[PDB]
Order: C-alpha cells, then structure tokens, then sequence
RNA sequence: AAAAUGGAGA
RNA sequence: GGGGACGGGUGAAACAGGAUGAUCCCGCCGAGACCGCCGGCCGCGCAGGCGCCUGCCAAGACCGCCUCUGUCAAUCAAGGGCGAAGGCCGGGGGCUAGAAGGCGAUCAGACACCACCGUAUUCCCGGCCGUAAACGGUGCCGCCCCGCGGCCGGCGCGCGCGUCCCGCCGGCCGCCCAGGGAAACCGGGAGGCUCCGGGCUCUGGGGGGAGUAUGGCCGCAAGGCUGAAACUUGAAGGCAUU
C-alpha cells in the first residue's frame, strides 16, 4: 500500500530502487494507475528521465471503475510526458481491442469492412483511427449467408470513412479521449452506417499516434485537471 | 579527370565579403544545375543539402558522411556509394552509421552530409574491354597500369621470384607483422579460398 | 518416383552421346 | 534492314573478338549510355550522356547529375522516395 | 477408379488457390485439401477456471476467449485422428459425429 | 475521371490556348476563365503566372503532373506546360472550389 | 508436505494401457473440500482414505 | 491503495519462461524458468516445470510488493504453433495456490497479418 | 527410435 | 533500459547461443517479403491464374429492351499470341524458407529421413525457356431431356411488403429417374446409338525398343518440338469379387 523499496530492503539486484505513483488524465475517472518502479538516482540515471517517457498498459475497467462489458475489449495505452511530484503524468498515446473481442467479431458468414483513416488533430498528434465492422444475417432473409452485394459493399467502405471525418476531422486529443470512451462517436457512426446495410460491431479496433509534436506541456495540463474549463 | 565521380560547383554567400564563395562538392545523385541546395543545422533533406547528421532521421541514404566533426567530408565519397544513419543515438551524442563497406561505426551527431547516392553508379559493372580503356583509365590515376605477376618475375626483383617452372614456392599467406621487404603476398590472410558465396 | 530417374538418367545418356559425336569427328 | 541478325548490332562494332560475355553484357550497358532519356524539367526525351556521371538535354539546356549509365540509377531513384518518407512523416 | 467426386476439393468454377502448411506436418497444402476444423477454448484450463473465478479482482471479470483455425495436413489429419477413413456408405456423410456443442478445445 | 474528362470536354466544344506566352497574353486584359500548370513548369512561370494571376483574380491549379501529360490530355502530342482555359465549354467543377 | 488426506468419493476407470493404474475421482478429507481426479495404483473402493498424497499433481478424466 | 504488475508469462514447446514485470515491463519484478529448477531436457517446458518454478520465486515478488499480477499467457504463436504449449496453465495453477491474484488474463500470442514462409519444407517434417 | 534378404520350378 | 543462468533442438539427444549478461520483458528503429481470422459445393477470368489501404485507366461477361446490322456463322492445318513452378541471361534486392555445401544426431550406411547453419534461389525490372497429375486424366460449337434442393448474376411475379414468395434464369453445383457403360461410375452426360450416320479440329492401334537413333527447327544453355527401325516375346493393361 506504499512504496515497496521504501521499507523493504528487496532482492540484491532490487536492493536500490524506487516506486513512482502514476496518474492518468481526469477522463478516466479513477486517476490512479498504481506505481511503476525506477532506480534510485545514482547519477547513471536520472531518475525521473526512465519515468518521463514509458507506456503503461491500462484496460478500461481498471482505468475507471465501470461495467465490464464496455471496459475489457477497450485498452487503453498511456505514455507519460513529463515528471513532477516524483509522480508520473500519463498522456494518451493509443488503445487496442483486446484479441479476444476481435476474435469474436470474425465469424463465418459475413466478410469483413476494415478502413485505415488519417485524423490532422488540431494539437498536431496525426492519429491512425481503423475501424471494422461485420455484416449480420436479414432477420427473414431465405438464405443462411448475408454476405452484402458489391454496389453495398463499396458504398459501406466509403461510408465508414465519412462520420469518422466528421467526428473526429476537427478534434484535439482532450476532446478524442472523451469521444473513445464514451463510445459516442462508435454509436454515432452505426446510425449512419446502419441505414445504409445492417452491419454489426462498429468499433474503431485501434487509435494510435503517428507523430505527437514536442512540449506537449500545455496538454498534459488540460489532460490532468483542466476538466474544469472544457464540459 | 582523376575521379570518375562528378564533382560539382556550387557557392554560398560569403559571410563577410560580399562576393560569393565557391565550394566543390562530390555531386550527390538528383543535383541539377540551378538546383538551390539549402545547407545548414536547420536546412530540410530534401536530396543536395548538408546538415548536422544527429538531425538526419534513421534510415536514411547519406553520402559524404565526416569522420569526426568538421572534417569537410571523409567517408562515402566513391561513386555509387552512400551510408546509412542507422540510428541516431542521444545517449553520447553520437550518430550511428554503418558504413559502405557495411562496418557499423559510430560519428559526433554534430559530423555532417548530403543526403542522397553520390551520383555516376554502375561505374564498373561495364567491363573496361580492350586493355587500352584501362590504359587510358589509368591515364589520370597513379602510374599502377600495367601490373606484372610475382612468379613472371626473375628472382633477383620479387619473393614470389621464379623457380625452374613458375612456382610461387611458398604460401601467399604473409604475417601482419612482417617486415616491409616481405609483405609480398597476401596480407594476413584470415581465410584463404571461395566459400559459401561471401554471407555467413 | 521411377519415371522421373529413367527420364532424367536417359537426359543423361542423351548429353553422353553428345560430347562422344562431336569431340570424335 | 536488320543487317545483323543476332541481336548484338550496337556491339556489332567489336567484331568476332572480346568474348560472347562482355560483347553481350556491353550491348545492354553501350545502348543505355548513348539512349535518349526524359530530362525532368525539359520533360523531353533530349538527354544523351556528356561524359560519365553528368547528362545533359538539349531543349532543357539543363545538366543533371544522373548515373553513369544511365539518367536515373535504380538505388537511386529508391532513395529518392525514401527521404520524401522521412521530410512528409517529419512535418 | 475415382475416389472421391470432390477429389479432396470443393474447387469450383476455379483452377488454382492459395497454400496453408499444417501446423503439425508444415507440410503445404492448398487451401481445398485443409481440415480447416474452427475451435474455440478458453485461455485457462477449466480445471482451474474456479480458483481464477475465484480470484476476481476486477467486477464482473469473464475468461478470455480464445478464436483459432486448425488446419492440419492431410497426413497429419489420420495420424492425429481428426478424421478417420469410412466406407462408402459413410462416405457421403456431411457432419462431425459424437454430437458435443460443448465449448472447448477438448470436447469435454 | 472528372479532371480528364474536362480536359477533353475542353478540347471538343471550349476554347484552349496551349502554350505559356500565350496563357500571359489572355491573363492580362482579362480573358481568363482557369489555368492548369503541370509540376514541370520551370519555377519562374510558377513565380510570375502567381503574380499575373493574383491581379486578374484568374484561378489557377496544378495539373496532376507531367507537362507531357498534360499536352496528352488535351489531344496534342506536343508538350503543353500550361493551357488557358476560355469560355469553358461544359463547366469548371475542375477548379479547386 | 504432509500426506493429505483424501475422501475416493468414486472410483473412474483403469487405464495405463496395461489397465494396472486405476485413475479415480477425489476430495480432500482434509482441505477447503478441494476434489480432483488422482492417479491411484492398486485396489480402490469409495469412502477409501487415501493418506498418501502431495495435492499439487493432478490427474485427469480423458481416456 | 493497492499495487499490480503483469506477469507475460511465456509457454514453449523447448520450455517456458515466467518473468514477472512492471507497468511497462522494462522494469523486471523477477525471472524464472523450468529448466532452472529440472534437469531433464524433455521436463524444461514438462506440466511440472512451471509448478515449481512458481512459487519458488512467488515469495520473491510478494517481498518485492508486487501482490497482484496481470497474467498474459503467450504462446510460441509467430509462424508456430498458435495454441497454448504444454506447461502454459500449470503456472497460473500453482501461483494462483499461492497468493497471487489476478485482475485480468490476456493473450499475447505474436500471430502475424500474413506471415513470412514457415519454417521447414513443402513436404513438411517426414519425421 | 531402428526394423535388411527370402534362391528355380508346382 | 531492465534483470540473472541457463539457452537451443528433439523422437530422445547433440551440432553452433550465453555472466563482453544469452533466453526473457518492454520500448525505439531499419530494410525486405507477406497480405491473417474473414475466405466459401462464393464469385471472377482465354486459360495459366485471382485476396493490404487509397485512388486512377482500359475493358470483360451478365441480365433487361418495340435499339439498329442482316448471315457478318461453326471448327479450324499453315501462321501467331499467351502459359504455374523451376531453370537460364544481365542488373537491382535480399526478411524468411532454402536445390548445393557444411555440420551434429541417427543406423551394420545414413550418402538420406530428422536438428542446426547456410549459397544459388525466392522478390522486382528488362529479355529467353515454352514444360507440369497444365487433370474435370472428359476438345469445341449445337439439339433433346426427370425430378428434388442449395450458391451467385441480373430481371420481372403477386403478396401487408418482409432480401416475402414465385418464375425468367446466365453461370456454380449436389444427389440422382429412365438411358448408357467391362466395370468404376456418369446422368446442366460419360445418355438419346450394333434400332450403330448434327457439324468440325485432334488423337490412338499388344507390351517393349523409344521419345531412343537420324535429319530439320528452336533455345544462350538446360532442354523443347518433330520422329523411325533392327531386334525382343506373350502378355502388358482396365475396372471390379473373396
């Protein structure tokens, strides 16, 4: 329940070494992630360089407290920015769908829309949003099969790419993160995409970040507190 | 004349005198005349500029790499070669390169380049034919042209020397540490032969 | 794999002859 | 026409000596050196090869510094991609 | 002496397809001549599928899932008795036997 | 498609004038409509046609590239780095905007 | 360490391909009524105490 | 307050590893393997092995503070394969007695989106 | 894991 | 960067890894291939063949039509155009497998099978080769059929409008009724045929010798393509029953 090295003298290699507490940004609610180990500065290393720039893996269910069925298949990936309070300050860097909830969306039947789109964050983060979703059977269609007509199928992957743009074509990381764990934005694009053809599944399967740009300081503020001043 | 590599001319604003300075740089592949090579610590890579090869990414083709800082200019000048940054390293400041040979060294960040292939490549895959195109291609190199084998040799000149029938009489395989007169054959051979092609 | 080490033993046979025909004349 | 039928015309100039070898590795290499290639700005097929390494275009009046043999060497031309990679990814 | 009308092959309308090596003999096999068995397990053993449950540190936790083709050689399918050899009469019969719904790599 | 098709919508019923100094000559009483310059123009056209064009408020947009190409899109083997477009025959979608 | 104790609340089938060993369903007479298939060689009956075993092999049911 | 750091467990057809991890996992809580602790070459990656290379080390992690682990089972997985090996489960088994507990279990398995050519010939292994 | 013969001719 | 002695490999073993710290665990990166599950009695295409995302260019087949053309048709020597892999010829490239070649370990030999390296190759471009169990072991264009169901392409049919039914279907097919077949089996034919005669190219004539010899042609070569005999000797073979 406290620093593990602090009173416990450890193994001979762990003799000196330290435990930092990590805190993720204000949308995920439960902003304690726990504490990740470093070495005593020795002057070899600095202390707080190793912890300013390590991803730390958080599913959504122990980043928030929170129903299990929309926090497991969501994981989020959190790299740190910067040290202070000899504390780590986590920044977004990606999420994945976790290989079970792919797994399960891949079935027999159906085939797959996968579209790879490019996002211009306003901060300067280019983020890689894929989104994939599955085709499900008519509910009286005579045969087994659904697999959707060519027109459909060219016009679903077109449709997919719209909505994303909309969605997240003029959105800061701050604004991103809410939109991904909400689940809004995955909503928001099954009513579109539902009109055209049942489809099933709409999920982004991941989000990661091509190119974030350097002093990301003020993000790091508005992602830790400054809930205050954004809804 | 010498160096079948092109070289190129380009000038630079003089930082002092107002005429401007003209520098000869071995000319990296894709240089077109009036082609403005901007140069600096803050200069692109778009192909022909010369910067600071910390600030180069990994990866890239780079040509005319310097040894250690300020050098102007020292590895990857032959025609058709080019380095490869494969990292740039923080931890020491260093630059790693692997040279065109395929060594992997190490370079300050703050050694510099031209991003691109030196230009003029294929240069041997011709043959050079009759004997006179290396007469003449020797012709602005070092007086090396025509070579004459060690065993052709009476015995008074080479050690290879000459035998009753043209044998070389001993193994070609020679100490590093010889002295001058005897380092004649091959030096400090560490395998002598064809093997498996040249990749292990 | 019989017939693959009859056909290529008669290739065999066949470049024999080959070399025997003309290097003779 | 076709005066020589075998396909070694250009290096038809050699005669029955030097090899089958070189003489075939030569008429690939002697017809790329003198070929008339599309200098960029020119965009016209004017360019013949100055001396080795540097290629000229007669309408573009324009020197480029293309490859021995010929005006853009294949490593090259990839690399040429390559830093357009590494400058878009940069900014 | 034809053995089979497929041929070991659902090939239609076709002339060629892609290889798939058995994950036992690495033998290649085009994609027709393939078991292609789907399983889904679970990730842990059931037998110890209590003590985990039991350990449900996070709410509502469920045990991962796991998707996967098998899709063993021809070879490899007999030897391994996935498939055994009929008769004639059995030949013809489209499904797998001894029922089992049961979700798990081992039909238990 | 549509870029191309207007090319050679432009050919058969809109008025095309080939060629950079005649492009020049139209822009500067005002006798534009669009002009497409393909990326082998040498950069002084690209400076000046800018400048030309910015006063005549004449829109401008790069061809996709290659003044050979450009002089294949309109039908002439001859190369054409830049064409004036005047009293378009069916349209200017084309222009960016 | 000690030998556990063990309840045979039923005997399985004999296996071993020579039909010597006879695997059989267990609980633990002493333990949080842990119960898993053992391998046991010899007679065996239910209700059997079996005071010779480590706990942590285990055994299982498909044969 | 509590602590966790996951344990990316690996399973082997040669033999299995268990190297329990923090956060990221650059930094090693502690490394055990089943060959350390048997001295077959067949029992390496045996159901035994990993039994008793847990436990052994558990002591150590708990020392370390480390109570609760996030295990991630990986298989051989790559070009190989694909399915859990032999002495995968017997590990969480015998950690799992121990007092370990587990927040959330994950696969790990490198399956690869179009493979490179798998190792072996075309006619496979004629063993 | 290895694991090779089986004279002729009723 | 962490950490701490084993790691590889198997059927067991060993060959080579590793306190200059391997395996392992994460980040960061560099090329090069590959496009996973979805992925099919699915579809496409003259076949060989066809699976990354974005676009772009030329099509193809299809169905529907009160759209003209008016026999422009079928099969086709000669002549072309393609054609998997492997091979070759020069470059480029080289991630994995890996003809050779090396090892270890097997067995009286292990030349091999199996482990571990590893060159050519594989990938791309520009040419040559022109062959495969290139097989549906079944040339093409027609006609007539016996019913029961799928899958894909349109296009109609009424129906409380649901991928609802029902046809027109063009293709993918499964089982099969007579009929046929030495049989096996085919029956969207291999049937309508000893009651043996739509059209048109190809091919065979016991098993060897022999795809050999000899010419010609082709290829850079490897090889291709064309193609006998002297002599042998009684079966070779086909599908089925125990």
């Amino acid at each position: 329940g406290k620093k593990k090295i602090t009173q416990r003298k450890n193994p001979d290699p762990y003799l000196k070494k330290e435990w930092y507490p990590v805190i993720a940004p204000a949308h995920f609610k439960s902003r304690h992630i726990g504490q990740t180990p470093v070495t005593k500065t020795a002057g070899l290393r600095v202390a707080t360089d190793v912890i300013n720039h390590r991803v730390y893996e958080v599913n959504l269910g122990d980043l928030n407290p929170g129903a299990e069925d929309l926090n497991g298949n969501t994981k989020f990936y959190l790299q740190t920015q910067l040290v202070s309070d000899g504390k780590c300050l986590t920044n977004f860097h990606g999420m994945d769908i976790t290989r079970h909830k792919y797994g399960s969306l891949f079935r027999k039947g159906c085939d797959c829309i996968d579209v790879f789109m490019d996002i211009p964050t306003t901060d300067g983060y280019l983020l890689r949003v894929f989104v994939i979703a599955f085709t499900d059977r008519f509910r009286f269609q005579r045969r087994k099969n659904c697999h959707v007509k060519g027109r459909v199928i060219r016009m679903m992957r077109a449709g997919i790419y719209e909505t994303l743009h909309n969605e997240l074509g003029k959105v800061s990381i701050p604004v991103l993160v809410t939109k991904l764990s909400n689940f809004e934005v995955n909503a928001k694009l099954t009513e579109a995409l539902q009109k055209i053809t049942m489809c099933r599944d709409v999920m982004i399967r991941r989000v990661k970040v091509v190119k974030r740009p350097r002093n990301t300081m003020e993000l790091l503020s508005t992602m830790h507190d400054s809930n205050q001043v954004r809804n | 004349r010498g160096r079948g590599a092109p070289l190129a001319r380009v000038q630079f604003p003089n930082m002092r005198g107002e005429g401007r300075v003209n520098e000869l740089f071995i000319a990296p592949e894709g240089m077109y005349t009036g082609q403005e090579v901007f140069s600096g610590n803050k200069a692109t890579l778009h192909i022909g500029n010369i910067l600071p090869v910390g600030n180069i990414p990994e990866g890239t083709y780079v040509c005319n790499v310097e040894e250690k800082p300020m050098d102007r200019g020292c590895l990857a000048r032959a025609s058709g070669t080019y380095c490869l940054v494969v990292a740039h390293n923080m931890e020491t400041n260093k630059t790693r390169i692997r040279l065109p040979s395929g060594q992997k060294k190490l370079i300050s960040s703050k050694a510099r380049a031209m991003i691109g292939l030196v230009a003029g490549g294929g240069r041997t895959d011709k043959p050079l034919l009759k004997a006179g195109n290396a007469y003449h291609k020797y012709k602005a190199k070092r007086n090396c042209w025509p070579v004459v084998r060690g065993v052709a040799m009476n015995p008074v000149d080479h050690p290879h020397g000459g035998g009753n029938h043209q044998h070389i009489g001993v193994s070609s395989c020679v100490p590093r540490n010889a002295v001058p007169g005897q380092k004649v054959g091959l030096i400090a051979a560490r395998r002598t032969g064809c093997s498996g092609g040249k990749r292990r | 794999m019989r017939a693959k080490w009859a056909k290529k033993r008669m290739r065999k046979l066949k470049r024999k002859r080959r070399h025997m025909k003309a290097r003779s004349k | 026409m076709a005066k020589r039928t075998k396909k070694v015309g250009l290096t038809g100039k050699y005669g029955t000596r030097y090899g089958r070898a070189a003489r075939k590795q030569l008429l690939k290499i002697e017809t790329s050196q003198k070929a008339k290639y599309t200098c960029p700005f020119c965009a016209k097929d004017k360019v013949r090869r100055t001396a080795c390494g540097i290629w000229t275009c007669r309408s573009c009046s324009k020197t480029m510094a293309g490859g021995a043999y010929s005006l853009h060497t294949e490593p090259a031309n990839a690399a040429r991609a390559t830093i357009r990679r590494l400058r878009l990814a940069r900014e | 002496p034809v053995k089979r009308r497929n041929n070991g092959r659902s090939k239609y309308n076709c002339g060629h397809t892609n290889i798939v090596r058995c994950q036992n003999c690495h033998r290649c096999v085009p994609k027709d001549k393939v078991i292609k068995r789907f399983t889904i397990r679970n990730i842990v053993d059931n037998t110890i599928a209590d003590d985990v449950l039991n350990a449900c540190v996070i709410q509502g936790f469920a045990i991962p899932k796991l998707y996967n083709k098998v899709q063993y050689c021809v070879s490899c399918s007999i030897h391994n008795h996935i498939v055994r050899v009929r008769s004639r009469e059995d030949r013809k019969i489209r499904t797998p036997p001894k029922r089992f719904p049961r979700n798990s790599s081992q039909k238990k | 498609d549509s870029i191309s098709l207007t090319l050679t919508l432009v050919v058969k019923s809109g008025k095309y004038t080939l060629g950079t100094d005649q492009a020049i000559r139209n822009i500067r009483d005002g006798k534009a409509q669009l002009v497409f310059m393909a990326n082998n123009c040498p950069p002084l056209v690209k400076s000046q046609v800018d400048y030309l064009c910015h006063l005549s408020k004449t829109p401008v947009r790069v061809f996709a590239g290659s003044s050979r190409e450009l002089g294949i899109a309109v039908g002439r083997q001859f190369n054409v780095s830049i064409m004036t477009i005047l009293e378009a025959g069916d349209a200017d979608l084309t222009s960016i905007l | 360490p000690e030998p556990i104790n063990a309840r045979v609340i039923e005997v399985l089938g004999r296996t071993s391909s020579r039909g010597g060993i006879t695997q059989v369903k267990v609980e633990f007479m002493t333990g949080e009524k842990r119960q898993i298939i053992r391998n046991v060689i010899g007679p065996v009956r239910k209700d059997d105490i079996l005071v010779l075993m480590e706990s942590e092999r285990e055994a299982r049911r498909l044969r | 307050s509590e602590a966790f750091a996951v344990c990316h467990i690996y399973a082997g057809k040669n033999d299995t590893f268990i190297h329990v991890t923090d956060l990221s996992g650059r930094e090693t809580i502690g490394r055990v393997s089943g060959g350390m602790k048997v001295k077959r070459h067949c029992d390496e990656p045996s159901a035994y092995a990993a039994m008793q290379a847990t436990q052994d080390l558990i002591e150590i992690i708990t020392d370390r503070g480390i109570t609760a682990v996030h295990i991630k089972i990986r298989a051989d997985g790559g070009t190989g394969k694909r399915v859990y090996g032999g002495g995968s489960a017997a590990g969480i088994r015998a950690l799992v007695r121990g007092g370990i507990k587990i927040g959330r279990i994950e696969d790990s398995t490198p399956i690869p989106t179009d493979r490179t050519r798998h190792k072996g010939g075309r006619r496979g292994r004629r063993l």
